[PDB]
């Protein structure tokens, strides 16, 4: 969902649970995870 | 087109049920405050590209 979590932030996940403003930034890397260490949740 | 209405754009611009929701000329937010003359709406499917 890298999209979703970005700036341009818009939804749930902004105003519920996470989206820092608008600054100059850099992005994350892809991985497996939870078939790679599931239920975790936002905020 | 719609009209003799009342709206609230609140559910549809928060509950993400609409997915791809990316829009124009103006704030998905102040949707839920601004009011127009009259409104249409063309609707349909298309493939996943």
């Amino acid at each position: 969902e890298v999209r979703q979590i970005a700036p341009g932030q818009t939804g749930k996940i902004a105003d519920y649970n996470y989206k820092l403003p608008d600054d100059f930034t850099g992005c994350v890397i892809a991985w497996n995870s939870n078939n790679l260490d599931y239920n975790y949740l936002y905020r | 087109r719609i009209s003799n209405c009342v709206a609230d754009y609140s559910v549809l611009y928060n509950s993400a049920s609409f997915s791809t929701f990316k829009c124009y000329g103006v704030s998905p937010t102040k949707l839920n405050d601004l009011c127009f003359t009259n409104v249409y709406a063309d609707s349909f499917v298309i493939r996943g590209d």
